[PDB]
C-alpha cells in the first residue's frame, strides 16, 4: 500500500516467474541424472546448479532496495525475509573460502573414511557397508568395540581440528547475520514475528525441546531397563545392571536407532509380526498397483487423484533413493526403485504423500511453495504409512485375513519395535543437538568438549563410552550431519509433530480403540483437516498451521506417549524387578 | 537436488 511495498510486490512478481521458469529447469538436469547417472548428465547438472545459486544471490542483492520495516504485507514479508539473508557473503572473501574448503574437506573425510585390518593392513572396510553390518549383528563385544573405536579414531580424530575452526567461521557468518551465533541461526527456522498470538522466538525451541524430553523420560527409562536386561542376555558380564548401556552395543554405529536391537529384544518372539509380501506376490501385484492403492487410499480421505503428468513421467522401477518431485508447472513425479514388498508398499504411501503436501501449495508464491517448517513435510509422509501398515487397512483392501485379529502379543511387539526406532532416536537427537548448541554458544570449552560430550550422552541418553577418550577425538563428527553441517533437530520436532498429527486426524475419523490401530482411510473429515494445514504451505506461520490440525500452537509430547501407551503399561509390569533408570558412574572400563 | 530455499538451494546427490 506504500512505494516500498508496492514497489517490493513488482520485484518478487518478476523474481516468482524467473524462478519458477529457471528452477523448472534445473530441476530437469536434477531429473535426468538422478534416473540416467552420466558425465553428460553429470555436467548439466554441474552447470544447472552453479546457476540456480548464481541467480538466486542477485535477486538476494536486489531484494536489498525494499525494507522490511516499510513493508507491512505479512506474504510480502516472509519471501523479503528469505530473499534477504546474506548467509556466508557477510565473510570476506578469504574466509568463506577457508570455510568452504573445511566443509568440503570435512565431508570427503567422512564419506572416503575407512578403517583396515590391523593385522592385514590391505583388507579395509567402509561405513557401508562393512563397519555397518558389524554394528548391527554382531554378537562379539571386541569386534564391536573395534569397529566403534576404529571409526572414531580415523575419521574423528581427523575432523577434530577442522570441526574447532568450522565452528569459529559458522559462528562470525551467524554474528554478522544479527544472531547471537550458529545454533542461534539455526534456531531461526522455527522463528515466528509480527504474527499476535503467533510469534514464536529462537529461544523458545529449546525451552519447549527441553519440557517434551522431560515427558518423555519415565517412558524411555522404561525402555531402556528393559532394553538392558536384554542385553546383559546378549552380552554376559559386559552390562551392569544399574549403568548406562555401552556405545558400541546399540546396534548401529552412533545409537542413532535401537532399531537392529529388536532381534535381541523381542518380546514374543515365537509370534511373527505381519509381512503381507507373500500376499502380494500371491495376488500378483507390480509397482502400478502399489501406486494405484496408494491414490486411492488419498482420494479416500478427500484429496485429489494424482496428475496424467505423474504416471507418465515417474519412474517406479529400476540412483535409487525414494523421492517425490516438486519441479513446478504442474509436474510432480515419484523416483522409487520399487519392488512387491510390504516395506515399499510402506514407502511409496510415505512418498505420495510428499506429493499431496507439493500439490496442496502450489499455488502459494515460488518461495513459500515448502512445508510450514523443517519438520513438517517428513511428519506428512510418515502418517501416510502409519494407515497403511495397520490390520485395519490391509484387511479393507484385501491383503490380510478377513477373519484377522491382531492379540495381545502381536500388538506389544509391533509398539516395542517401533519404539526402538521412534522413541530410543528422541533422547539421542536431543542430547547431540544440545551439545552443538552449547559448543556454538561457547559454552563447553575446546579442552573439555568431549569430556561434556561423553558426561551428556551418560545423563541425558544413558550411554556411556566403551573406552576413554581424550580431546583429539571429535566423536560428534563422527555422524554425517554434524561433519556435514546439517542441523538435526528436525528429527525430533518431526517426531512429536507426527503423532500430533495422527492423534487429531483420528479423532476427526471417530476411531474407536488404541492410537497405534487408527487408519484415515474413507474419512474425509480427517482429510479435509489436514489439507487446511497442506495448503498453506510457508505462506502462514507453522504455530497457525499446526493448529489448523491439531486445534494447538505449539509442540506437544502427549500424542507420542498415547501412541505407545499400551507398551508403557506393559513394560512397567516387565521392569518391576529391575532398575529403572541410569547411574552416570559406572563404565565398562572403569 | 535442487531446492526452493536460499539457505540451501543445491543439496549433494
Ligand atoms: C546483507 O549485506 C549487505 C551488504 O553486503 C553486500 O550486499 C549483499 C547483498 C551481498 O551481495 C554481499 O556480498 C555484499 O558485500 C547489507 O547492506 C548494508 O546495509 C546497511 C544497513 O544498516 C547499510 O548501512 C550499508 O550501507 C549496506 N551496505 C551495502 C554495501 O549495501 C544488508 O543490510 C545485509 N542484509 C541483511 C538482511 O542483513
Ligand atoms: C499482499 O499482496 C498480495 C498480492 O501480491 C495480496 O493478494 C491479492 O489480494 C487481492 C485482494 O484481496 C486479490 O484480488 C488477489 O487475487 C490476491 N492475489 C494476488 C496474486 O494478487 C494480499 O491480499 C496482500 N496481503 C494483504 C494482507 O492484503
Ligand atoms: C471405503 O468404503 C468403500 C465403500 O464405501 C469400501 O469398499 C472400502 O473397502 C473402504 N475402504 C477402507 C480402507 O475401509
Ligand atoms: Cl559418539
Ligand atoms: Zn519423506
Amino acid at each position: 500500500q506504500s512505494t516500498i511495498e508496492e514497489q517490493a510486490k513488482t520485484f518478487l512478481d518478476k523474481f516468482n516467474h524467473e524462478a519458477e521458469d529457471l528452477f523448472y529447469q534445473s530441476s530437469l538436469a536434477s531429473w535426468n541424472y538422478n534416473t540416467n547417472i552420466t558425465e553428460e548428465n553429470v555436467q548439466n547438472m554441474n552447470n544447472a546448479g552453479d546457476k540456480w545459486s548464481a541467480f538466486l544471490k542477485e535477486q538476494s542483492t536486489l531484494a536489498q532496495m525494499y525494507p522490511l520495516q516499510e513493508i507491512q504485507n505479512l506474504t510480502v514479508k516472509l519471501q523479503l525475509q528469505a530473499l534477504q539473508q546474506n548467509g556466508s557473503s557477510v565473510l570476506s572473501e578469504d574466509k568463506s573460502k577457508r570455510l568452504n574448503t573445511i566443509l568440503n574437506t570435512m565431508s570427503t573425510i567422512y564419506s572416503t573414511g575407512k578403517v583396515c585390518n590391523p593385522d592385514n593392513p590391505q583388507e579395509c572396510l567402509l561405513l557401508e557397508p562393512g563397519l555397518n553390518e558389524i554394528m548391527a549383528n554382531s554378537l562379539d563385544y571386541n569386534e564391536r568395540l573395534w569397529a566403534w573405536e576404529s571409526w572414531r579414531s580415523e575419521v574423528g580424530k581427523q575432523l577434530r581440528p577442522l570441526y574447532e575452526e568450522y565452528v569459529v567461521l559458522k559462528n562470525e557468518m551467524a554474528r554478522a547475520n544479527h544472531y547471537e551465533d550458529y545454533g542461534d541461526y539455526w534456531r531461526g527456522d522455527y522463528e515466528v514475528n509480527g504474527v499476535d498470538g503467533y510469534d514464536y522466538s529462537r529461544g523458545q525451541l529449546i525451552e519447549d525441546v527441553e519440557h517434551t524430553f522431560e515427558e518423555i523420560k519415565p517412558l524411555y527409562e522404561h525402555l531402556h531397563a528393559y532394553v538392558r536386561a536384554k542385553l546383559m542376555n546378549a552380552y554376559p558380564s559386559y552390562i551392569s545392571p544399574i549403568g548406562c548401556l555401552p556405545a558400541h552395543l546399540l546396534g548401529d554405529m552412533w545409537g542413532r536407532f535401537w532399531t537392529n536391537l529388536y532381534s535381541l529384544t523381542v518380546p514374543f518372539g515365537q509370534k511373527p509380526n505381519i509381512d503381507v509380501t507373500d500376499a502380494m506376490v500371491d495376488q500378483a501385484w507390480d509397482a502400478q498397483r502399489i501406486f494405484k492403492e496408494a491414490e486411492k487410499f488419498f482420494v479416500s480421505v478427500g484429496l485429489p487423484n494424482m496428475t496424467q503428468g505423474f504416471w507418465e513421467n515417474s519412474m517406479l522401477t529400476d540412483v535409487c533413493h525414494p523421492t517425490a518431485w516438486d519441479l513446478g508447472k504442474g509436474d510432480f513425479r515419484i523416483l522409487m526403485c520399487t519392488k512387491v514388498t510390504m516395506d515399499d508398499f510402506l514407502t511409496a504411501h510415505h512418498e505420495m504423500g510428499h506429493i499431496q503436501y507439493d500439490m496442496a501449495y502450489a499455488a502459494q508464491p515460488f518461495l513459500l511453495r515448502n512445508g510450514a517448517n523443517e519438520g513438517f513435510h517428513e511428519a506428512v509422509g510418515e502418517i501416510m504409512s502409519l494407515s497403511a501398515a495397520t490390520p485395519k487397512h490391509l484387511k479393507s483392501i484385501g491383503l490380510l485375513s478377513p477373519d484377522f485379529q491382531e492379540d495381545n502379543e502381536t500388538e506389544i511387539n509391533f509398539l516395542l519395535k517401533q519404539a526402538l526406532t521412534i522413541v530410543g532416536t528422541l533422547p539421542f537427537t536431543y542430547m547431540l543437538e544440545k551439545w552443538r548448541w552449547m559448543v556454538f554458544k561457547g559454552e563447553i570449552p575446546k579442552d573439555q568438549w568431549m569430556k561434556k560430550w561423553w558426561e551428556m550422552k551418560r545423563e541425558i541418553v544413558g550411554v556411556v563410552e566403551p573406552v576413554p577418550h581424550d580431546e583429539t577425538y571429535c566423536d560428534p563428527a563422527s555422524l554425517f550431519h554434524v561433519s556435514n553441517d546439517y542441523s538435526f533437530i528436525r528429527y525430533y520436532t518431526r517426531t512429536l509433530y507426527q503423532f500430533q498429527f495422527q492423534e487429531a486426524l483420528c479423532q476427526a475419523a471417530k476411531h474407536e480403540g488404541p492410537l497405534h490401530k487408527c487408519d484415515i482411510s474413507n474419512s474425509t473429515e480427517a482429510g479435509q483437516k489436514l489439507f487446511n494445514m497442506l495448503r498453506l504451505g510457508k505462506s502462514e506461520p507453522w504455530t497457525l498451521a499446526l493448529e489448523n490440525v491439531v486445534g494447538a500452537k505449539n509442540m506437544n509430547v502427549r500424542p507420542l506417549l498415547n501412541y505407545f501407551e499400551p507398551l508403557f503399561t506393559w513394560l512397567k509390569d516387565q521392569n518391576k524387578n529391575s532398575f529403572v533408570g541410569w547411574s552416570t558412574d559406572w563404565s565398562p572400563y572403569a | 537436488y535442487f531446492q526452493r530455499s536460499v539457505r540451501l538451494p543445491y543439496l549433494r546427490c
